[PDB]
C-alpha cells in the first residue's frame, strides 16, 4: 500500500514498513507516532532514530540491541519506554529500516 | 467452503482427522449457536482449508514471508502470518498466531480451557494448536486488530500471559515430575514455574544474540527431551544407592510382576530372564544376581535408569536427589545440530534453586557479550571453546566433562602457565643457534 | 462488528498488565495428585493406554492416554473438557507427545471412562479419542506447522501424520514392539521439534537453489545476514543491475547451494519452494532416553522420496517397511538405533531392501570424516555383489 | 666432543643403550683397524656426542633449520641437516641422511649388509637408523661431497637406489606376509616390490601436491599399520568362510593347544574356556558352539581376525582371497588425524596386480590436479567430499562405506538428477506467490 | 686422499644409473622361508621372543626377536651379521618395530642361537640383543630423530626410549599383559611414526608462540606459505621496520597461537624451541588393528610433562603407572583404548591417580563438540568432591 | 658465505641459494651453471627461469610443479632434462627464489 501524510507518499507493507529506507522522511515518523504508541517525539527518540540510519547506512544491518543500548547509553527498559513496541517493530519501523527477519 | 477433493481423503482412516475436526469448527461458526459477533471472519477456518487444499494441489505453501506483529511492551510472543492469495481467501489474508504460556506439565480444568475457548471462538479462528512444541498453548489464527484485545483479555480476565518468540528466552516446560512418576528426583514443575516467573523480562523482551530456551526433566529417561531441545537442560539424578527389595526382586523371578511394568506385554517374549533383561543388559555391568540375591556396584553405575524401568516395583532412584545440568542442544542451523553438554554432573535442585539459577545467570551475562549475532549458546561453545564456558561458570574441568579427551596435540596454555611467559628474544636464542 | 475488551488503543500502555507468566499448575491437580504428589511408590500399564499409580500409602490414580491431532478446534478441545468433567472432576493433561490423558481414582469409573471414549468418533469416521500410546508403541507423532501456517515449509505436517498414524495405527494401539518407537516430522530443515532425535525421523528439504529477486532484495533484506546465514558460503554480495538500474544484490553459486533455505528464513527476495523438487527425506535410530546406550542423532537413510498429497503413499510405505523389519528383527529393548548399532549399516539395508545412495554420505565440513568407516570390519552384502 | 656425564647415564641399564653403541663406532673410527681413508672425518660421531650432550644440557635442538642437497636425476632422497655450532662441532658441520631403498619386510643377508656397511664406513659418519618409520634404510651422516659417490657406489656396485622424500611418492613397505604367516591373505611383499618398482618415476621426481605412501597389510591386524600411516593402504581379507578344524578346536578346549599360540602364558588366566574368549568377543556375535561343536555365520562375519587369531591350529582364514583397500591415512598437520576410510571393500590381489594400480593411478589423475599446495589426499577428500573420490575411482556408493549415514540435511544434488533443473523465473513463482 | 666411486662431477650424467629401486627380497630369504612361503599351516609362541612356524609339508622355521635400539653403528649392524653367519646360514632379518629376528631351521641351532646371543653385552652393560618382544608384551617403542637429528623437535627421541624401555623391561622379556601394548614416540606434533595409533603414546610439544625475525623473514621465507601453514589462522601479513625501514613480515596472534610450530617448518625466521616451555604431553587408547574393536586414535590424558634429561623421570614414572594399572584391572585380550572404553574416563583418572586438566577437554573446531558427553551416564569419582 | 663472481657479489647459504632474491642478477645463473650440472643455458632454460621469477613477484612463493609444466609447456620429464637437480634445487635456485621447505 502507499501512506499519503503531510503532502508525502510512503509505500508501506502489511505491517507498516517503508518498502523502501531511501524513501524515510521526517513526515514518516510524525505519521508512525501514534501506530507505535508514541505521543510526543523527544530528543532520546531522536538519538535512537539517529543512531539506527547511521548503522544501517555504514553496516547494512540493524544493530543488535547490545550495541543500540551500548552506544545509546539507553538500557532496554528505556528503550522500551520509548518506543512501547521495542527496538525493532517500534525503532527500526520509525527509522525506516527494513522489517526484522528470521524466527520471530 | 470450498471443494475440498484431497483434503477430505484424509477423513478416512481411524486416526483422529484434522480435516474432520476443522470441518466441525465451520459448521459451528456457521450456524454459530452462541450469537457471537466474530471478530474475524466466521468462515476463516472454512478459507484455510480452501488454501491448505490449493497448497496440496500445487505442492508448495502459500504463507508470505515472515510478518512482524505484537503487543505493546513486549517484543514477541506473536507469529504475524499473511496469505499470498487474499483475494482468493479473504479469511486467513491475515492469520497470526498467539502464543500462550501453559502451566507447567499441562495439567488443565475445564473451567479454565472453556475460558480460553470462549475468547478464542470470538477473536480467533477457532482453531488450536494443543501444544505447541516448546510447549506453549497455540491459538492459530487471527487479525492485528484483535491482539490487544485478546491480550487485553488474557491478563486482566483469565490472569495468562503471552508465550515467548524470537531472540530472547522462550517458554520453559518439564515433564510431570512428582505430579505422576516415582521416577522423579526433583519438582521439575516448581522449577519450571519459577524460573518462567523469575525470568519474565527476559522472555518478553528480545535482549539475547539468539533465543534460548529452558526445559527440565526429571531423571535421564528424558520425557521433555531437554537434552535433544533446550540449550539448558536439568536433568535429574541421584548420587546415593539405588533401594533394592529383595523380595520383589522374587516376584519378578517368579512371575509375580511383569517386566517394564507391563510395556511389552503385546507380544509373547518368554519368561523373564533377570539375568538376560537387567543384569546382563547393564552398560556398565556393575549388577550382580547370584543365589537368588540381587546387587548393585553402585560406585560403577551411571543411573542409565535401565534396571529400575524395567523392575520398579523392586528397585526405586536414590534418596540423595538433584540434577545435572546438560547445555548446548540446538537443531540443525548453522553449524550442525548438537545435543545437551555435561556441564554440572550434579546440583542441588531444591526451591527456590539458586545453585542452577546462578548457573543460568553465569551463562547469560557471558553469551549476552559474547555470542555473536544470531548465535546459539551451543554455537558459542564451539566457537570460543567449552574451556571458556567452564571458567565463566566458575566450573572445574573434569573427566566427566569429555566422552573422550582431544586427540589433537592443537593445546592452548595461558601465560601464566608457562615459565617465562611468551615474550622472547630472538637476539639470545640467536646466541645459542647460529642462523 | 468491534466488541472490545476494555483496551483503549487511545491509551495503550494504561491497565497494561505484564510479566505474570503462566498460571501456577498446582492450581490444575486432581486432588489424588496434589495430595500424593513425590510420594509415588511404582506404576503398572494395564493396558494399552492405560496406567496406574499407586501411592506409598495406598492411593490410587488411572490414566488413560488418548491420541489427539494436536491441531485442533475450540469444540473438539471441549469435548474432552466435557469428558474430564463428567469422568475426572473437571481436570486433564496433555502430554509431551501430544497426547490426552484423562486421570481417575477408581476402576469403575475407569471402565465407564473407557468404554465412553470408544463411543467418540467423528462423521466422517474417525476415533476422535482413540486409546494407546503407552509402553513399547508408535505413539503419537512430533510434529511442525506445515502449509497449515509456515513460509518455509519444504512439505506438509497434518497431512502426511495423519497418513502415518493411519498406517501404523494398529502400533498404537498395541504393546508389540521391542521398545518405543518415537516418529517425529519437520517440514523443513529447522528441524523444529524432534527429527534429530527419534526413532524414525521425516524432514522436508529442497533440491533447488533459490530464485533472486534482484530488482527488490536490497530493499526487502539486510545483505549481510543473507550472506552470514549460509551454511556453505554460496551467498556473496553484488552490485546488480537490473533494467537499466543499478542496485546492490546477492549471487548464490549453485554449486556450493544445498538448499537449506536459510536465506530465504533470513531474506524474503530469496524464495525457494518448489511444487517437484520438493519432498522428505527419511531418518533412523535417533533416542533421547540414556537407557543402557547413551542418546544419538537420527541418520539419513533415503535421501529424498517426493511430496504426493493427500497420503504421500512413497513415504508411509517405507516408514512402515522399516517397523515391520525392525519389530521382527531386533532383540527385546532394542531401539531401532540399537537394533542397527547391533546388525551394522550395511545389513540394515539389505535387511530392509532400502536403497543406499551417496547422497548419505556425509559431506559437511570437517566431522563428516568420522562418519566414513575407518576399519576392516564390514559384511559381504547384496551391495558388493 | 666429548666429556658426556648426561649420556653417560643412559649406559646404565639393560636394553641396548644407542649410547654404547656410538661410542663403540668412535672407537673402532679412532682405532681404525682396517685403514680406511675415511672421506668425512673419522671424529663425525664423536661430534654427534657432543652436539647430542649440548642439546640435553640446553634442552634445545642444536641443528640449523631444513636443508636442500640431492644426487642429480632426483628430487628427493636425501635429508640435508647442518649443525647450529660449526666451530663447536666441525664433525658434524655437514650431517646429511641418506633414505636407502630397503628390500621388502627387510628380510637381508650378511654378505648385503656388509656390504653396505663398508660403502657408509668410507663415506659416512658409521651410524644409522634400523630402520625410518616408512621402512627405508637410513646412513646417518655424512657431507655433500659424498653424496654422489654414495649414490654411484650403490647403484653400480650393490644394486640399490635410494628412498624417497619430498612432495611424491614414498618408499612403500609390507608385512611379511606370506613369507612367514599363515594369515597371510596375498603376497605384500610382491605387490609392494612390483609397485615400487613400477612409480619410480613418482617416487624419485616431486610431481605431486604432497608426499604420499603405499603400505601393505596381509590382513586386518595391520603389521606394517598401513591405515594409519599410509596414504593409500591395502590390507588383505577373504571373500568366503573361515575354515574350523573340529578336532583342532577340541585340543583347544582341551589344553593341548594354547590359545592365541602361547601369547599369554606369562600369566595365569586360568584354563582356556572358548565360550569367553572367543565364541563371546566375536564382535558380530555370529559364532556357535554347542554339543562340543564350534561354527561361524560367515554372512554376519566382519573377519576382524579374534577367532583366528586366538585359535590359529583350529581357525584359517578363507581361500578366496583379495585385499580391501582404504585411503587418506595422516598425521595431524594441518585439519587433524585421519586413518584410512575404506574406499574398495574387496579388490583382487594378484601380480601384475592391475585391478589395485588402476585405483592409484585413477586417484593421483584427480588428487594431482584437484589437491592444493601441501594437500594430503586425506585433506583433499575432507575438502572436496567423498563422494567425489568415489566418481573418480568409478566406484559405485555401497553401505561399507560409511560407519553412519549422514546426521545434517545439507544434501547436495546434481541439477540433471532433478525434474526441471534449477533454471527457474521468479516471475512465473510470483503469479502463484505473490509478494 | 680423494677415493673416488667413479663419479665424474664434471659429466654427472655421465653413467648415472636411475630408477632400479630397491633389491628384491626373494634375495635375501632363507631356504626354509624361500621354499614355504604361502605354505604354512600354524604358529606357535614357545618362550618370550622365540616363534616357531610349521608348514603344511612338516618343515618349520625357528625365530628369535631381539630388541634394538634403532639409532645404531655399523659395527652393531656387522655383529648381527656375525651371528646370522654363525647360527643362520647368513639371513637376518628386522620387524617393522625395528627389532632384529634370526632365523634356524631346527631345534639344536635355536638353542646354540639363544644361549649365544644372551652373553652379548656393551662394556657398560646393556644387553646387545635382549630376547623378547613376542605375544602380550611391549615390544621396542617406534620413535623418531629428536635431538640427533631434526630441527623441529620439542624433546628428544632415542634417549626418552632408552629410558622408558629400561623401567618397562620386564615387560618386553615377559608375556603377562591382558594384550599387547604399543608405545611410541614423535619428538613433535608431525607425530612422525605411530604415536596417534599407539597404547601409549608421547609427543613433544611447545608452550610457546615463535619468535619472528622480521630482519630476514622476507628474504628466507613465502609469506603465503607460512600463513596457511597455520591450524588456527594466528598468523597474518604485516609491514614491520628493520632499521627503520619498511620490510614485509608477518605478525602472530599470540592468543590464537597453540604453539605447533607448523609455521616454523615452513619458515625458518619462525624458531620457537624453548628448554624449559618444551616438554611431553602423554596419550593413550590408541590402536591400528581391527581385533575385535575398530582401530581408535590415542587420547591426551597428560597435557603437558617437563623434558628431563637424560632419564625423563616425571614422564617414565606416568608411563610405568599406566601400564601396572592397566595390567592389573584389564581383562584378557583388553587393549588400553578397550579397557577404558569399559571402565569410563573419570575411573581410568580415579584408578591411574593423573591428574585431569581442561587442557585435555578438545577445542579444535567442530569436531570438538563431539569430544564432551552429551549423556547423564557418569560416575561419581573424587572429582566431584 | 658471498660468492665473489664477475665482479658481482652474491650473499648465499650452505646450499648455495640466494639469501636476498633483490640480489639476483644473470651473472649468479652464468655462476651456479656447472654446480647444478648445465653447460650451456638454452631459451627453454631461461622460460622456466622467468615463470619462476614472475610467479613469486606475483604470488610471494614458488609455483606449483603442475603448475609450472602446464604453463611453461614443459613435463617433468623435459624439465629435469634441462635442470638435472630438479625444478627446486635447481630452477629455484638458479632464478634467485629462496630455499624450499618443508618435509623436504
Ligand atoms: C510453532 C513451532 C512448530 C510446531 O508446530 O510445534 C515452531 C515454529 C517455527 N519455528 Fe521453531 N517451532 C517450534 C519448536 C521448535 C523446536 C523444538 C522445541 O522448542 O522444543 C526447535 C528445536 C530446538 C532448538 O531450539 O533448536 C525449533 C527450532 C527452530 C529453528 C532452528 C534453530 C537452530 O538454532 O538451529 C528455526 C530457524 C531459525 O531460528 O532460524 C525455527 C523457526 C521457526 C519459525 C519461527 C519460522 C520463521 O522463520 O518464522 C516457525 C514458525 C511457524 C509458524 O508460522 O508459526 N525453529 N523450533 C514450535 C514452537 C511453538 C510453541 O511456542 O510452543
Ligand atoms: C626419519 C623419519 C622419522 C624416524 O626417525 O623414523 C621422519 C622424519 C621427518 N619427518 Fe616424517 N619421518 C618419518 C616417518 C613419518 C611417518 C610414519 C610413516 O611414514 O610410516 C609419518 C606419519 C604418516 C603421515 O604421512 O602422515 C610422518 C609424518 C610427518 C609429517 C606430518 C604430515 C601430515 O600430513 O600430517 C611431517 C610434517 C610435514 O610434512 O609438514 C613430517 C616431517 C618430517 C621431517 C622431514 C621434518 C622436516 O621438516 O625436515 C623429518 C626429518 C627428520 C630428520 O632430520 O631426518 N613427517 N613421518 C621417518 C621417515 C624415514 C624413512 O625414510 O623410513
Ligand atoms: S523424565 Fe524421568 S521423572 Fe519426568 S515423567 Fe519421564 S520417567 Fe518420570
Ligand atoms: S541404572 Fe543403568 S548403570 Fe546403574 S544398575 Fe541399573 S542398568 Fe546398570
Ligand atoms: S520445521 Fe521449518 S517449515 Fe516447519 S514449522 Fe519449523 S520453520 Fe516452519
Ligand atoms: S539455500 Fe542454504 S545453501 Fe543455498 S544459498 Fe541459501 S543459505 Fe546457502
Ligand atoms: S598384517 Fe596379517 S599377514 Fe601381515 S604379518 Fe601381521 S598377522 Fe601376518
Ligand atoms: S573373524 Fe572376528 S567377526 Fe568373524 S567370526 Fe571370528 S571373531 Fe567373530
Ligand atoms: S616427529 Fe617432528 S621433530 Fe621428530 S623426526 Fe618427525 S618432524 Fe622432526
Ligand atoms: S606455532 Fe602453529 S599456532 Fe602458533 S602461529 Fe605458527 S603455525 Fe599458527
Ligand atoms: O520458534 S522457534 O524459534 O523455537
Ligand atoms: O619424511 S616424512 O615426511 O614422511
Amino acid at each position: 500500500a502507499v501512506v499519503e501524510f503531510a503532502g508525502s507518499a510512503f509505500e508501506v507493507d502489511e505491517d507498516g514498513f517503508l518498502n523502501a529506507f531511501d524513501d524515510w522522511c521526517p513526515e514518516w515518523v510524525k505519521y508512525a507516532k501514534g501506530s507505535e504508541g508514541i505521543g510526543a517525539g523527544s530528543a532520546d527518540h531522536q538519538k535512537i532514530i539517529d543512531f539506527l540510519q547511521d548503522y544501517y547506512k555504514a553496516n547494512g544491518i540493524a544493530p543488535m540491541v547490545r550495541i543500540l543500548s551500548k552506544n545509546t547509553g539507553f538500557a532496554l527498559k528505556e528503550i522500551y519506554e520509548l518506543f512501547p513496541s521495542g527496538p525493532g517493530k517500534g525503532a527500526c519501523k520509525m527509522a525506516g529500516l527494513p522489517k526484522p527477519t528470521g524466527c520471530v | 467452503k470450498h471443494p475440498t477433493p484431497m483434503l477430505d481423503e484424509l477423513e478416512k482412516g481411524p486416526w483422529p482427522s484434522f480435516v474432520s475436526d476443522i470441518k466441525q469448527e465451520c459448521d459451528n461458526r456457521a450456524k454459530n449457536p452462541k450469537g457471537l459477533d466474530y471478530q474475524i471472519p466466521a468462515e476463516c477456518p472454512d478459507d484455510l482449508l480452501g488454501i491448505l487444499e490449493l497448497s496440496f494441489h500445487e505442492g508448495e505453501t502459500h504463507w508470505k514471508h515472515g510478518g512482524i506483529v505484537g503487543v505493546f511492551g513486549y517484543g514477541g510472543g506473536v507469529i504475524g502470518r499473511y496469505c499470498d492469495q487474499p483475494e482468493m481467501f479473504p479469511g486467513v489474508a491475515h492469520f497470526h498466531t498467539v502464543r500462550l504460556a501453559q502451566p507447567a506439565a499441562k495439567y488443565y480444568t475445564a473451567e479454565y480451557l472453556e475460558a480460553i475457548c470462549d475468547v478464542w471462538d470470538l477473536r480467533g479462528s477457532g482453531l488450536t494448536n494443543m501444544h505447541g512444541s516448546t510447549g506453549d498453548i497455540v491459538l492459530l489464527g487471527t487479525q492485528t486488530p484483535q491482539l490487544e484485545e485478546i491480550f487485553f483479555e488474557m491478563t486482566h480476565n483469565l490472569n495468562t500471559d503471552l508465550g515467548g518468540s524470537g531472540s530472547n528466552l522462550r517458554t520453559p516446560e518439564s515433564c510431570l515430575g512428582i505430579s505422576r512418576c516415582e521416577f522423579a528426583c526433583y519438582d521439575t514443575q516448581l522449577m519450571c514455574y519459577q524460573l518462567t516467573q523469575d525470568y519474565q523480562d527476559e522472555l518478553h523482551r528480545p535482549a539475547f544474540p539468539y533465543k534460548f530456551k529452558f526445559k527440565f526433566d526429571g531423571c535421564p529417561n528424558g520425557c521433555v527431551a531437554s537434552m535433544a531441545r533446550s540449550d539448558f537442560a536439568v536433568i535429574g539424578t541421584w548420587k546415593d544407592d539405588i533401594k533394592i527389595d529383595q523380595e520383589a526382586v522374587k516376584a519378578y523371578v517368579g512371575g509375580e510382576f511383569k517386566p517394564n511394568a507391563g510395556a511389552h506385554a503385546g507380544r509373547d517374549w518368554g519368561k523373564f530372564d533377570i539375568e538376560a533383561e537387567v543384569v546382563g543388559l547393564c552398560p556398565t555391568g556393575c549388577m550382580t544376581y547370584e543365589s537368588g540375591t540381587l546387587s548393585i556396584d553402585n560406585k560403577n553405575c551411571t543411573r542409565c535408569m535401565h534396571c529400575i524401568n524395567t523392575m520398579p516395583r523392586a528397585l526405586k532412584i536414590g534418596d540423595e536427589r538433584g540434577a545435572s545440568i546438560l547445555v548446548g542442544a540446538k537443531a540443525p542451523v548453522l553449524d550442525g545440530a548438537q545435543m545437551g553438554s555435561l556441564l554440572i554432573p550434579f546440583i542441588a535442585a531444591e526451591e527456590p534453586f539458586d545453585e542452577v539459577k546462578e548457573v543460568i545467570e553465569n551463562i547469560w551475562e557471558w553469551w549476552m557479550e559474547e555470542g555473536k549475532n544470531r548465535e546459539r549458546l551451543g554455537e558459542t561453545m564451539k566457537r570460543v571453546g567449552f574451556q571458556k564456558l567452564l571458567e565463566v561458570t566458575g566450573t572445574k574441568a573434569v573427566p566427566q566433562h569429555v566422552s573422550e579427551p582431544r586427540h589433537n596435540p592443537y593445546i592452548f596454555f595461558k601465560e601464566e602457565e608457562v615459565p617465562g611467559g611468551w615474550s622472547r628474544d630472538i637476539s639470545d636464542y640467536r646466541k645459542r643457534h647460529m642462523r | 462488528a468491534f466488541i472490545s475488551s476494555g483496551y483503549n488503543p487511545a491509551k495503550p500502555m494504561e491497565n497494561r498488565i505484564t510479566d505474570i507468566g503462566p498460571r501456577k499448575f498446582t492450581e490444575f491437580f486432581p486432588p489424588v495428585i496434589a495430595k500424593n504428589a513425590g510420594n509415588w511408590d511404582y506404576h503398572e500399564i494395564l493396558e494399552p493406554g492405560i496406567l496406574v499409580h499407586v501411592a506409598k500409602n495406598g492411593d490410587k490414580v488411572f490414566t488413560v492416554r488418548c491420541g489427539a491431532a494436536r491441531l485442533m478446534s475450540t469444540s473438539h478441545i471441549r469435548e474432552a473438557c466435557e469428558i474430564a468433567k463428567k469422568f475426572c472432576n473437571g481436570h486433564l493433561r496433555f502430554t509431551t507427545r501430544n497426547n490426552i490423558e484423562f486421570m481417575v481414582d477408581n476402576e469403575e469409573t475407569l471402565k465407564a471412562l473407557v468404554a465412553d471414549l470408544k463411543t467418540r468418533k467423528f462423521a466422517a469416521g474417525s476415533f476422535k479419542f482413540p486409546i494407546g500410546g503407552t509402553g513399547a508403541s508408535i505413539s503419537n507423532i512430533v510434529h511442525t506447522q506445515g502449509w497449515v501456517y509456515c513460509h518455509t515449509p519444504a512439505t506438509d505436517a497434518s497431512g502426511p501424520v495423519k497418513a502415518v498414524m493411519d498406517e501404523l495405527f494398529e502400533e498404537f494401539t498395541s504393546m508389540r514392539l521391542p521398545a518405543i518407537v518415537r516418529v517425529s516430522l519437520a517440514c523443513c530443515i529447522n528441524m523444529c521439534g524432534a527429527v534429530h532425535c527419534s526413532d524414525i525421523g521425516l524432514v522436508g528439504i529442497h533440491r533447488k537453489p533459490p530464485m533472486i529477486d534482484h530488482e527488490n532484495l536490497a530493499e526487502l533484506c539486510e545483505i549481510p545476514l543473507a550472506v552470514a546465514a549460509c551454511p556453505t558460503a554460496a551467498v556473496k554480495p553484488i552490485t546488480a543491475e537490473v533494467n537499466g538500474q543499478k542496485v546492490k544484490s546477492v549471487a548464490i553459486n549453485n554449486d556450493r547451494c544445498m538448499y537449506c533455505g536459510n536465506c530465504y528464513t533470513m531474506c524474503p527476495a530469496l524464495p525457494l519452494s518448489d511444487g517437484t523438487g520438493d519432498g522428505i527425506a527419511i531418518m533412523v535410530g535417533g533416542k533421547i532416553s540414556n537407557r543402557i546406550k547413551v542418546p544419538s542423532f537420527s541418520k539419513v537413510v533415503v535421501a529424498f522420496v517426493p511430496n504426493e498429497p493427500p497420503r504421500w503413499p512413497t513415504m508411509a510405505k517405507i516408514v512402515k517397511k522399516i517397523v515391520e523389519v525392525y519389530a521382527e528383527d531386533a532383540r527385546k529393548y532394542e531401539r531401532i538405533g540399537d537394533w542397527i548399532h547391533r546388525i551394522g549399516w550395511e545389513t540394515f539395508y539389505e535387511k530392509t531392501g532400502l536403497e543406499f545412495s551417496h547422497h548419505c554420505i556425509d559431506d559437511f565440513r570437517d566431522p563428516a570424516y568420522y562418519t566414513w568407516r575407518q576399519s576392516t570390519q564390514f559384511k559381504f552384502v547384496s551391495f558388493d555383489s
